[PDB]
């Protein structure tokens, strides 16, 4: 188990790590997180209680280097920083750790939720959607827009998210318009997975990570994207089964740990009523339709 | 966006746009079979792609045989209608190619831009004008072109015959859809109007009848009362 220390927590704010939450008040005693899971990546995240706009956070992964939370008070904000000195590092996490000033990562053992919504969520490939080679760890935030965004300002800010258009020359093969149009799988099967993301588990952590940005910060290109690569799945006559028996678990775990009352500005009604009921793949997702028609039957 | 009449001298403006109707290019017959269940048989159709401002129409024609172990007709009609439309523009000469293609039933919106996507330019848009060139049909001699085909073939009319001598394509452009509306309410007292007097004939060269000026304001007083005649019939006023 790894652990994240914070200098100190100046301003009231609510942290997250991973899919939990609590409260630090302005001045609190508070050092950070420890007991984190070794084996996943995690993400901790802020909302100020003076101002919640901005949601911020960061995605890492404790095995790749040891990191720590400073408030900057001339940037307005918690940044992770990463210690080189490693004995100092250790020296510090001990103190705060016999003082009691961290909060432990709170996972249940018979708890696979962090699993079930990160499977296929690597560090390395969240560092090529959210570009900043000199940290080992991933900076997003609430108003951060896509690349596809910024083509319908600032390159260096971006979510660089795979392009998804049904109507554009790469979905669509001249003299196939007809059938490239209404079956998706040459967009999904050749250009996607074959030509772009190689394998169906890239693809897949990229889904997961766009659900998880949108979630944790309300990240509204993140939701698009989510959407837009389910639907491309959805909409394809010829998927691979393990990639149908797959998809229809990450969603699953994702509708059931979305929260209630985010349900009306995180799904798009018209997606989830093409996939669940028009679509090609309308019987393949027996888990997720019966999530979906249990906990949100109004959006449907 | 969408096209109406706001913006309606658009229509007539410099810029080369075509209307394309599709609601002849999938025509049936609905009959019984011996064994009393229902079938259909397909008859020749036509897309209707008409410049506006010249008169110039690019009447493809549809022959049966292109439906011919085909499923989901109704929506292959559509694209087929777009690749038709895409393989014309393909075939123009650039300055003649159109800047607008105005569909005009919204089913036509996606499969024409999905076959025009090598052309971002070319504006593909609606229309929320109701313009009766299903009646396209009703013009005997385009009728004729349309059932006599054999094979699938693309047959160039001007459908304003010689009026832009006389008359400015907005003008053109009324008469025509007040002609068209009247064929599409009574095709048969609209042809009765058109035809009734021997004098006044069609030219060799013409859809139209030769009618003077003075002739056509009463031929179009005629086909606006047609067209109130059939509006009180309807709805019993
Ligand atoms: C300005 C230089 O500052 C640091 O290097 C630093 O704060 N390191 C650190 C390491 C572990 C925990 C904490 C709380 C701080």
């Amino acid at each position: 188990m790894n652990t994240v220390p914070f200098t100190s927590a100046p301003i009231e704010v609510t942290i997250g790590i991973d899919q939990y939450s609590f409260n630090v008040k302005e001045n609190q005693p508070f050092h950070g997180i420890k007991d984190i899971p070794i084996g996943h990546v995690h993400v901790i995240h802020f909302q100020h209680a003076d101002n919640s706009s901005m949601r911020y956070g960061y995605w890492f992964d404790c095995r790749m280097g040891n990191f720590y939370i400073q408030y900057d008070p001339k940037d307005g904000l918690y940044k992770m920083m990463e210690e080189r000195d490693g004995a100092k590092f250790e020296n510090i996490v001990h103190n705060f750790k016999e003082r009691q000033m961290m909060v432990s990562y709170p996972k249940i053992d018979e708890d696979d939720t962090w699993y079930n919504l990160t499977e296929f969520v690597q560090m390395d490939k969240i560092r090529k959607i959210v570009r900043k080679d000199e940290n080992q760890f991933s900076y997003v935030d609430s108003s951060m827009t896509t690349v596809q965004e910024n083509e319908l300002s600032d390159p260096a800010h971006s979510l660089n998210y795979t392009v998804i258009n049904f109507k554009s020359r790469e979905a669509i093969r001249p003299g196939h318009e007809m059938e490239d149009f209404l079956d998706k799988s040459y967009y999904l099967n050749t250009v996607m997975l074959q030509g772009i993301f190689k394998n169906s588990s890239n693809y897949f952590g990229e889904l997961q990570f766009a659900f998880l940005n949108a979630m944790f910060f309300g990240n509204y290109g993140s939701s698009l994207q989510w959407h837009a690569m389910i639907e491309l799945i959805c909409s394809s006559a010829t998927v691979p089964k393990h990639m149908l028996d797959k998809l229809d678990e990450i969603l699953y775990y994702q509708i059931k740990t979305l929260p209630e009352q985010y349900s009306d500005i995180l799904l798009n009604e018209r997606v989830w009523n093409i996939c669940l009921y028009s679509s090609f793949q309308k019987n393949s997702l027996h888990n997720t339709e019966k999530i979906m028609e249990n906990k949100y039957p109004e959006l449907l | 966006g969408a096209m109406n009449s706001s913006n309606y001298a658009e229509l007539f403006n410099n810029d080369i746009k075509l209307f394309v109707d599709d609601t002849n290019v999938y025509r049936v017959t609905v009959h019984k079979t011996f064994e009393g269940n229902v079938a259909t048989k397909a008859i020749n159709g036509c897309i209707f792609t008409l410049n506006p401002k010249t008169g110039h129409l690019f009447l493809k024609i549809i022959h049966t045989s292109v439906w011919a172990g085909q499923k989901r007709l109704s929506q292959l009609a559509k694209w087929k209608t777009a690749e038709e439309v895409s393989a014309l523009v393909r075939s123009l000469p650039k300055e003649e190619q159109p800047k607008q293609i105005i569909v005009t039933r919204k089913a036509m919106l996606d499969p024409l831009e999905v076959h025009m996507l090598d052309f971002p330019n070319i504006a593909i848009r609606p229309t929320e004008l109701r313009l009766p060139f299903s009646a396209a049909m009703s013009i005997d001699k385009l009728s004729d072109v349309v059932m006599k085909a054999t094979e699938p073939q693309m047959v160039l009319f001007n459908i304003y015959d010689d009026w832009l001598d006389r008359i400015s394509s907005y003008t053109a452009f009324s008469r025509l859809t007040l002609l068209l509306r009247a064929l599409k309410t009574n095709e048969e007292s609209a042809k009765m109007i058109l035809l009734s007097d021997p004098t006044i004939t069609i030219k060799s060269y013409h859809l139209w009848p030769s009618f003077t000026d003075e002739q056509w304001i009463t031929i179009e007083s005629q086909m606006r009362d047609l067209i109130l005649t059939e509006y009180g019939r309807k709805y019993n006023v």
